[PDB]
């Protein structure tokens, strides 16, 4: 795992590849690693019994007093 | 009925260019002042610019109040429009300045929005428990729509409304839960044949469907003066109708202005700025102008439109003259719109509009003679001649009025131009500033 400190450099470019998914250095090596060490049973095996779940995203605003205290906090960071 | 400004149906300008149409919506025969009043109307409907002063100056009988009523009909029943006359301010109850302050604050509407909860359905049973010789009351109301069957409770005010309404079994009532009014809509059964003093068989309505507790969002518009009176007195409400408001101190206004600003920021209320029309402002004395010039300095001042008649007149309460009777420290603030006297080809169509409004049919010779009279005596004599000639033609059983009816009305009722000569002829049998004799 301290060789995975060099792969912790990979782990910070894992944020950079969350931006840019076009690298393959550890993933096939993890396919070598994760044929042991892990055993995945999927949601698809279990949700086929169940129905569906759907997230609905609802935005909001700030009231005058609320935005006033929020930029009072921005004056506080000022 | 048919008053002197019932034919007017607005100001009569365009919506995109606001050019003055020569004949549109009653106000027919003038172009400059109607275009300027359209500009004033547009900056009132914008609502942003606060504290101006518009002075509609000109000769009498030239349609100044007609332009004011044209703006009044053009705003509709949304924006307040106070038709204040300048002599109402001189009270004996309250001070002369506070009457002006109330006249400004009556023209700033506050439009609030609140949720009430209305009910609907058929009353199944009433259950009222009453004490003996004074005491509380208890109430259980079973109400049923086509779906729900509820057994509600009642307090003292609800029973005092039920007994006032006489809500029996089998009535379609709707109770506002917040305000607490009861409006019977009708019945579903028929009238019983067991009691005598029952009442009148109402409208036959079926059982309402849906739900019991429905919500409603109502919009209430109060002027700032009503807020001042309901927040200036502990129990003495209703004095905003019977005029019994003595004085409102400044500590009350400086709190209500701040709370209305807070209601504006919270999205609770919306400030609708309005119009204060002051008819014949030349009657106000200088003690009024020394406050009117400074009340137009805040965010809660209405856009004042006001009329005048006078030339170089002396200001009341002073010793010196000025144009329009208004002081020259107040005439800097105002903006003066002139009106012009009319032309006979415009008096013809104005009398035509006034004749078609009062349902009077004419002959063109009578209309020509009427225009000839209106050239020399103004509209205020000619319209009276129209109505009078209508009734004289009704007396002699004629369909349309004629030349003879107009000559009859001109012979009977003098215009002021002949009454001045009638004064100046017989000066010995009229009380001047001196004695009088009797033959
Ligand atoms: N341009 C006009 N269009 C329609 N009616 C008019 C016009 N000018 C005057 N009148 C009529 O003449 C009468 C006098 O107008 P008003 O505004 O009362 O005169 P004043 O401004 O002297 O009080 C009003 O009843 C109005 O109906």
């Amino acid at each position: 795992h301290d060789e995975f400190s060099e792969w912790f450099s990979k782990d910070i470019e894992s944020h950079a590849q969350s931006n840019t998914k076009l690298n393959e250095d550890q993933l096939k090596r993890l396919h070598m690693i994760l044929k042991p060490f892990m055993l995945r049973r999927v949601k698809k095996h279990v949700q086929k019994e169940l129905g569906d779940k759907i997230e609905i995203d609802v935005f909001c605003e700030l009231s005058y007093r609320q935005r006033a205290m929020y930029q009072s906090l921005r004056n506080q960071i000022s | 009925l048919i008053a002197a400004h019932s034919h007017i149906r607005g100001l009569g300008v365009d919506a995109d260019t606001l050019e003055p149409r020569p004949s549109s919506q009653g106000l027919v025969g003038q172009e400059k002042a109607r275009k300027a009043a359209a500009v004033v109307l547009e900056m009132i409907k914008q609502g942003k610019i606060a504290g101006r002063a518009v002075l509609i100056a000109g000769p009498p009988s030239t349609g100044k109040t007609a332009i004011a009523m044209g703006m009044a009909q053009s705003l509709g029943q949304d924006v307040p429009f106070t038709t204040l006359a300048a002599s109402e301010i001189f009270s004996l109850e309250m001070s002369k300045t506070e009457a002006l302050t109330q006249a400004f604050r009556k023209s700033i509407g506050v439009r609030i929005k609140e949720e009430s909860e209305i009910m609907e359905g058929e009353v199944v049973e009433i259950q009222i428990d009453r004490s003996v010789t004074g005491g509380a009351k208890q109430g259980k109301l079973t109400i049923k729509t086509t779906d729900m069957e509820a057994i509600y409770d009642m307090g003292s005010k609800m029973i005092d409304a039920m007994t006032k309404e006489r809500v029996m079994a089998g009535d379609i009532i709707s109770i506002d839960k917040s305000s607490g009014k009861i409006t019977k809509l009708g019945r579903s059964y028929a009238r019983s044949r067991d009691y005598d003093a029952m009442g009148v068989d109402t409208k036959f309505l079926q059982c309402p469907e849906g739900e019991l507790q429905k919500r409603k969002e109502v919009v209430h518009t109060v002027s700032l003066h009503e807020i001042d009176v309901i927040n200036s007195r502990t129990q003495g409400f209703l004095a905003l109708f019977s005029g019994d408001t003595g004085e409102i101190r400044s500590e009350i206004r400086d709190q209500i202005n701040t709370k209305v600003a807070e209601w504006k920021e919270e999205g609770k209320a919306e400030i609708v700025p309005g119009v204060l029309f002051i008819d014949e402002v030349h009657m106000l004395d200088i003690e009024c102008f020394s406050y009117i010039n400074r009340a137009l300095e805040s965010d809660l001042a209405p856009i004042v439109i006001m009329a005048s008649n006078r030339g170089v007149s002396r200001i009341r309460g002073t010793d010196y003259k000025s144009p329009h009777g208004l002081p020259l420290d107040f005439l800097d603030r105002v903006v003066i719109i002139n009106t012009h006297p009319y032309t006979p080809d415009e008096l013809r169509q104005i009398l035509s509009i006034r004749a078609q409004e009062e349902e009077v049919d004419l002959t063109p010779d009578a209309l020509a003679l009427l225009t000839k009279i209106g050239q020399e005596a103004g509209l205020r004599y000619a319209s009276n001649l129209i109505t009078t000639s209508q009734l004289i033609a009704a007396k002699r059983r004629a369909k349309q009025v004629g030349v003879e009816d107009v000559q009859r009305s001109f012979k009977l009722f003098y215009d002021p131009a002949r009454s001045v000569r009638f004064v100046q002829e017989s000066e010995k049998r009229l009380i001047g500033n001196d004695g009088v004799v009797d033959f």
